[PDB]
């Protein structure tokens, strides 16, 4: 495998960004895979 | 050097981006099916995992698990989104929650590409209380992410 | 496929940014000394140089120089700074002028490291007035760049 | 030699972004290497 990184940039707080998304609330199930189900979720 | 990074890989046509991870105090982190405990170019040269969990999705380079901080449950976060091909970008929200038979966990509802994975959830002092990129896809088709913390 | 690009370059440990460009209509524009009109490769393939000029400093890739907006002379622009492991970041100023003894030509003073060369320079509606990375280190040691801006023909 | 390009971003104007810098008046000189002189500057 030929994977690296690269610096991308710093991590900041940003003052007034936009406001998004909203607040569910989710019944949901976690498998030894680390795969979260609904009672793929990987990006 | 501390920061948000692009985690890459070398292709013919240039580079495609597989994930995003954090370092801090010199132990780089990211999502575990981002890399697969697949060891990193970098810079500094060859960077080892020296901790994972494929449950929590986690992995940890050059060192132990070192973010720390935690949603407190009431404010807002903010998304630091370094999508693939893209710019970062800020995106805060008012986080909510995966309701486990083992606990609460906090979410956030923004949705962003495979190789977003890995980018930093933030606290309004800038500390990272979570990383993006595992949860589920809701009917529908929107994703909801859920804020992945590890044991420091 | 439009958008601002980071020039990279493969090492043995890992890569390193080298400058910046802008893709536009099918044309890849940069500044001539961040590529020396080698071939890049890229999610289209290998892209090759289509027209150079040393003295303007500028190379484009796959077809000839597209970049045509010029500043006003008297408004605010603002350069999109793709420095090397930082985050993109827009600074809008006031440009000065350099002045050569066959014209005028427009100046940022904005200081920016090696690798930064070939990020955007825009106007208010967002088109490339120029790119930055060529221009002079003044007495006090701070840089500032021309607005190099291509004919287009 | 072996250079390659990755996209960083949309090219956008910036509402209300940082302003800063001075407005220079300078007297430079270009010669055929396309290094301006006063009367590297390559980044
Ligand atoms: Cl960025």
């Amino acid at each position: 495998v030929d994977m690296y990184i690269e610096r991308a940039g710093d991590i900041t707080w940003e003052k007034d960004a936009e406001v998004t998304g909203n607040s569910p609330r989710l019944d949901v199930a976690l498998d030894e895979s680390g795969d979260f189900s609904l009672v793929t979720g990987k990006r | 050097t501390d920061g948000v990074y692009r985690v890459m890989t070398r292709r013919l046509l240039g580079s495609t981006q597989v994930g995003v991870g954090v370092m801090q105090e010199g132990v780089f982190h990211t999502m575990w099916h981002v890399t697969k405990g697949a060891a990193l170019r970098s810079g500094e040269g060859r960077l080892d995992p020296y901790w994972g969990d494929v449950k929590q999705d986690l992995v940890s380079y050059c060192g132990p698990w070192k973010l720390d901080a935690a949603w407190d449950g009431l404010s807002e976060v903010q998304l630091l989104a370094v999508p693939p091909g893209e710019r970062a970008k800020n995106i805060q929200t008012l986080p909510g929650i995966f309701k486990t038979k083992d606990g609460d966990i906090g979410a956030v509802a923004l949705d962003y590409p495979a190789g977003t994975s890995g980018s930093p959830i933030l606290d309004k002092c800038g500390r990272v209380i979570g990383l993006y990129g595992n949860g589920v896809v809701i009917k529908n088709g929107s994703y909801v992410s859920a804020i992945t913390q590890g044991k420091r």
